[PDB]
């Protein structure tokens, strides 16, 4: 079993990247057996995929916002972050932290509680 | 890009009866690589459904389910003062391409 | 009027036991010291060659070992020291080295299939993936077992048996898992407590999983065993299992007729005919002794450890 | 020179981590073996030589003396 | 006047290193070639002869051979290759090679009675024959070990000890039984959970009975599982059963004090005194090297693998 | 031409076919006492014959120039 | 477990032979572990024995029936067939299927269901 | 030839009470080697008690049996509309001669 | 005049075909003689157990408390049968194996890797027994501890050990088997127990057995020890419900090397050499000898003769 | 006469009362390797003495032949 | 389990000596797992410690009674005696035989049933 | 030489209430090596509680114990008809000092 937060910073001015931080407890971030995803949710409409890391350094991404991603992870302190730039104005995100097992895999259980981000200027 | 489309714009039901929300496809979706999902506001949707009528471990016996090739389905038998959110379909798989609905939602006649 | 002599104008001294340097003419040594560096043929049938791969994981499909999907018969086999791949998930094959003394000198290799994926109507065979072998970014599992889960909820008692028709021997594999703890088991198997049994007409056995914690290798913490047999042209084979169970799909199809060795090294490919073969190079000689190293396969001449081996048939 | 020869001698190291006395006993039986067929090729050509050189002088004088 | 000459006649061509044929009168050979193709005794004490029945078969009483009840002492043993009754009922016994290699040469072999068949109020000690022993059309079973059922309806624990009291060691022989299925245990064994627990001064033991489906021999679709130990001149042994168990009811007495080998051989007895013997033949030379036959028991000449060991005397 | 000898060597073969390794050692040991016996056996003829037809023709002439 | 089935003529002219036929399903007639025997039964008298075979080729016999009678067995469509000759007018009966356990003997547990041979000219 | 006799010609009795067939022999047969059976028109004899005194599987507790050395008796304990039969002995063995008895039959009162 | 004369000494020799020639100062190539005295190798002095086994010295036998510790050697001295041995009757698997290994270590050294207080909720006082006395009272070993019950049960044990020294370690521990079933309910409540034991390269699994066995040594119960090996980064996990001796010692290795070990009661000396005997210590030139076929280090061959005379000589 | 040693045989006796096929193997290979360093010391040094002795014999007839 | 009974003489003269002996029953005198001890009650007043003797010949003495003082054990009849020498008028004792564990040792559980002893002329 | 010393001489109670017995020594010792008795006149003192506090097999509820170091007490909760006799400590261990105490009694109010 694992418990997620993330925290992170509000709002961001536009033309610049952005940066969340998801902090874990329980089993460590180099379990191996897990899909360490980020999900968004745009506000009034549905969910969406934007990709995941799982064990080594293996990646994957959603084929519309593909240029402007990046997923990393680091066994220090036991996180996982996303750097997104190029943001426009249709980029608010309510990132969540997701969690799937990889074999025998069912659906994606364990979530975070979720935090809003607002660009302007 | 596999969109999927629940056809149930709006449910409005007394309680007592059952729901018959179904799901679906653009192309040949397998039945061991389809979820479903209950959001109720704020914190986040979970899991109840998983491949084709597997439920999931907590979930009362109440929630079926049938449907395969391109054409799903949901039941809640029994009406309850709860069941009041929204449901959203998946796709989990090895496609690549995670993609999820529009959603559907019920409430109170 | 004198007799003798003859002398010439080269230099070959050499020793005796009572006298230890005088100067030999036309001297000559049975001493072999000299080869080639690369790797060729024995009385015309050719060698195997896994390259960056283990027998264990050949004989299993490794996902990174793919190229290797036919081959006809052999004399020995060329692996090289301390190979990557192997088995990306941590376990351990019973019996290793008896198959591995088995394996050398195979005078035919068949593949066939004994049990369809098709035959697995109420069980799962898409789901059994990990990310220990993965390939291309997605992760993968080995390609000629599989990895059974259950269905809906449950995993019903596998109760199958295979009579063998064809007129040669047949080589099957199959395998357990160990859980890691309480709730990987009923995430996996619904059943708490399993056990597998395999029996033929001349093997008993029977199985049961360990489940503890233990340390981690390569990201997981459950380890796995696999296992071997031989079976006869007109016997059958039964299985049955309540969990943790690799199935079989293809088995492989021998006749044999005698044993060789396994050679460690990294040389190149060679074209020549050789009765035997060094690790560091192949040997065409007929000279008695030599001093290159000591392991070989095939017929040698002897290991003296020395540098001058001078008989010779010199006058003065 | 092929007075004496041997026939498909394979060789190899084929044993585990918790068999270490079989192993030091095939060490033992190789270092033997060693042992036996230097002593045995260092003297072959030690006492041969000699002798080789024995009808290569000694043919000399009596060939010699046939003249009478 | 001249010197030498005095060879005549005779035709003995023989080799040297240095020149391949020379006429050598009055030769000699010390190549052992010639043999007496007959078994036959070693130093007084005479040989055991098996006709046709394995060694564990005889141990345990084969009830198609019943003819070896009086074996004193001896030296080896001949049995010959493949023999055909052997185990009637299909099975194993456990450390079959290290049992072969200790019973030969036995300087005191003696039957006595330990646990008398009236030692068995409370069980049935008459239904336990079997079709694959059969005996003059009627089924049969081992005559040196009992094989247990319940009696009324039941089958209480067994709790059985024999102290040593004789001044010699003994061998004990029991075993277990392995069922088909959970039907069978019921008609024979009332208790579907059984163990065995057998233990000494130097030994411990715990077994548990194994159920599946296997292949037909000899119509039987089940197996049998036989031990051994050997106790000393003071100690006790201790058995405890709660099914499947086959009871001991004679008992060997030895001495040791020797090890040889067995011979795998059909040849016909003699009588004759030697040193060694070889599966084809026996032989009394003196000559330090043979020919025949690299397997043997006793003090024997070396092995050359050739045919023309001639050294000679003679002049010219 | 009894000089050294040995003394009860019993000879089997008793292993399972769980044990090839084992069987193969043997074998390798067989083999190599038959060589090392096999060019003994037969490179000591080689150099008694030769020896004793030199015995022979040294003395057939020494026992004539003895007369002078 | 087994279970039996007999058919055969239903009446037989004088001093010639009689036949019949028994099959079995479930288990094997190569069991090695059954009594395959046969029993007759005069209307309005008792039991009798006629012989049994079991793995192999042996076999035993009545001593009041035993130069006339014969078991022999097939092991293609898994039948076991009796002959009996030089048939009398006092062998007109029920005939039955027998079967019976090796080891650890209970009587007879398993019975076929009869039929009924008249000889008569 | 061990001639088997059953004492008993024809018993009726009425419902309740308890039977005391008993077959005799004239040579001694071991305990070991003795069956029952219940023989119904039409079909087969089945199996009651096998051994002396064993019952056999599906057999009710009712019926009951005692004996040993050449005298046997069978005892049922109650009366019930059903038990109406005819019973045979047997002397299942190794000795190569398996003889039954000539049988004994019950009836209503 | 010519010729070469000698009157002197008195030495036969025997050849291929005469048998009795008298050679002047001969010379001899077989050792025979050795000084019956026990000594040091090249630079590394060996190891003396006076009245222990490897089994007693390694768990802390009571009656072996001298040797508390030694830096490093090359071989081990060992009397036949020695008297003290094992006071609890028992086994030690994988015994020669773990002999063969313990030759020819290049260091030794004792650490507490796990401390007596880290049991706050089990007994470690009152586990001592009467086959293993000390002084007239009863005792137990030394590096092991047995654990029985506090209060009135035996929780499980989760305990795990993490190497974070530069060098390897060798750890031992044991399973108990009991007589009855109401002798287990006085030492650990749970009937049914078990152990588990698992590190990178390990599994294992264990049950106790529970019968009627003889008297050796006033004890109808027996013991049963194993060992493991961890490297620089492993650690090792233990899991337990009952039937356990738990360790409180380890030891340091370095493993460069091999031996064998010697079975001999002669005295000790001061020399240096290459080989020895069970028997004395040679000072080896000539390449054969007739001592005693047993030896470690490098040594002349065996040949089982008494007469190598060969040297050089006139008439 | 130091031509040709060995190197560090450590040997030993370290088996069980049910490997006792193995310890069998050992004696079997090591009264060989007496057998044949026994015959081999033996024989050398019978050889050794001939040759020793007639050298010494031959040589001294040349010195006094020298003179003519 | 163990049943003890010990019996003995009522009346000695002073200045001699005292014997008492203690049968077992069950398991052996030679068990090596027992501490058969001896303890004496002087009437109206408390309980003391006199020795125990266990496996081997290992004896331990109270520091009050320790000269006149000796325990031995034999192993035919299964007893092990005690004799007090040096009696005098205080050495009244119903002297009992206890039992005690010695691996995880608790409290004494099994005892005797009492014998009593006078000293007097 | 440690010497043993129970506070109370005399307890007289009703039935119902609880007792406070405790037992006090000279020098501290430890909490593993101390047990506790129950003197009947005749036959002998048997076995209440050993350790620090654990019951015996066959020892009722009832009966409780509490104390370490140097300050041991008891208690029987609940007076019963049948508990009136006297109690002995001890300090059984390995330092060859066997001490009991003098005792106490309890008798009817």
């Amino acid at each position: 079993q694992v418990q997620l937060q993330e925290s992170g910073p509000g709002l961001v001015k536009p033309s610049e990247t952005l940066s969340l931080t998801c902090t874990v407890s329980g089993d460590s971030v180099s379990s191996g057996d897990y899909f360490w995803s980020w999900i968004r949710q745009p506000p009034g409409k549905g969910l969406e995929w934007i990709g995941y890391i799982f064990y080594g350094g293996n990646t994957k991404y959603n084929p519309s916002l593909k240029s402007r991603v990046a997923i990393s992870v680091d066994t220090s302190k036991d996180q996982f972050s996303l750097k997104l730039t190029s943001v426009t104005a249709a980029d608010t995100a309510v990132y969540y932290c997701a969690t799937s097992y990889i074999t025998g895999i069912q659906g994606v259980d364990y979530w975070g509680q979720g935090t809003l981000i607002t660009v302007s200027s | 890009e596999i969109v999927l489309t629940q056809s149930p714009g709006t449910l409005s039901l007394s309680p007592g009866e059952r729901a018959t929300l179904s799901c679906r496809a653009s192309q040949s979706v397998s039945s061991s690589f389809l979820a479903w999902y209950q959001q109720k506001p704020g914190q986040a949707p979970k899991l109840l459904i998983y491949g084709a009528s597997s439920r999931a471990t907590g979930i009362p016996d109440r929630f079926s389910g049938s449907g395969s090739g391109t054409d799903f389905t949901l039941t809640i038998s029994r009406l309850e003062p709860e069941d009041f959110a929204v449901y959203y379909c998946q796709q989990y798989g090895y496609s690549l391409t995670w993609t999820f609905g529009q959603g559907t939602k019920v409430e109170i006649k | 009027i004198c007799i003798g002599y003859h002398a010439n104008n080269s230099t070959e001294q050499v020793d005796t036991i009572m006298e230890k340097n005088v100067t030999v003419t036309h001297a000559q040594d049975i001493l072999e010291k000299t080869h080639n560096g690369k790797l060729c043929d024995l009385n015309g049938v050719k060698p195997l060659i896994l390259k960056d791969c283990s027998v264990a994981g050949w004989l299993l499909g490794n996902p990174m070992c793919d190229e290797f999907i036919r081959v006809p018969e052999w004399s020995y086999i060329v692996e090289r020291a301390n190979p990557a791949n192997d088995l990306c998930f941590p376990g351990s094959l019973n019996d290793y080295e008896e198959l591995k003394h088995m394996l050398s000198r195979i005078n035919h290799f068949e593949k066939i299939q004994i049990i369809p994926k098709s035959s697995w109507p109420n069980h799962e065979t898409s789901l059994g993936v990990s990310a220990a072998c993965p390939y291309q970014g997605a992760p993968s599992f080995f390609r000629n077992v599989v990895w059974l889960i259950k269905k809906n909820d449950a995993y019903p008692t596998i109760k199958i048996s295979y009579n063998n028709t064809n007129r040669e021997d047949l080589l099957i594999l199959w395998g357990i898992h160990h859980s890691n703890n309480a709730e990987e088991q009923t995430n996996l198997y619904k059943n708490p407590i399993t056990y597998i049994s395999v029996g033929t007409s001349t093997l008993n056995q029977r199985l049961a999983p360990k489940i503890a914690t233990r340390s981690q290798v390569n990201g997981q913490r459950g380890r796995m065993d696999f296992f071997w047999t031989i079976l006869k042209p007109d016997d059958a084979i039964h299985f049955e299992s309540n969990g943790n169970f690799i199935a079989p799909e293809y088995a492989y199809k021998i006749v044999k007729k005698g044993d060789s060795t396994i050679m460690k090294s990294g040389v190149e490919y060679g074209h020549c005919n050789t009765k035997c073969q060094t690790p560091v190079g192949a040997i065409n000689s007929s000279m008695p002794f030599h001093n290159i190293h000591p392991l070989t396969i095939g017929e040698c001449p002897k290991y003296v450890k020395s540098n001058k081996l001078v008989l010779a048939t010199g006058l003065r | 020179i092929d007075k004496m020869n041997t026939q498909f001698e394979a060789v190899g190291r084929e044993f585990n981590n918790l068999e270490r006395r079989i192993e030091n006993l095939n060490k033992k039986m190789e270092d033997g073996f060693l042992d036996v067929w230097t002593y045995n090729a260092e003297l072959l050509v030690l006492m041969e030589n000699e002798r080789t050189l024995d009808f290569h002088d000694s043919n000399v004088k009596n060939l010699y003396d046939k003249v009478r």
